């Protein structure tokens, strides 16, 4: 509802369906993908990535 | 009369040895195991 007063157009209705869409579906998917300290490890000979 | 010479597959052997040969009981077919030990063998880390 902000938006809409100062940019001109838009409708108050569709972005309120839309932000809560790109707020969830990012956190259904990137929850559980270690992106930090280790990843795998591989003990044949020793690496860690 | 006659002799003979028999003897395992396989003796793997050197220092660091155990971690990798066991690799080759999982890279083929084998999903149940059983295991025999001591009771000395047991209590402690081995």
């Amino acid at each position: 509802k902000m938006a809409v007063a100062e940019s001109g157009m838009g409708i108050v209705e569709d972005k309120v369906i839309k932000n809560h869409f790109a707020s969830e579906y990012i956190y259904n998917a990137y929850k559980d993908e270690k992106t930090c300290g280790v990843l795998s490890e591989d003990d044949t000979f020793g690496t860690i990535t | 009369n006659m002799l003979w010479h028999k003897l395992p597959k396989s003796i793997y052997f050197r220092r660091g040895s155990l971690p990798i040969a066991l690799d080759e009981v999982i890279t083929d077919g084998h999903k149940r195991a059983l295991i025999v030990t001591d009771r000395f063998l047991f209590n402690n880390g081995y």
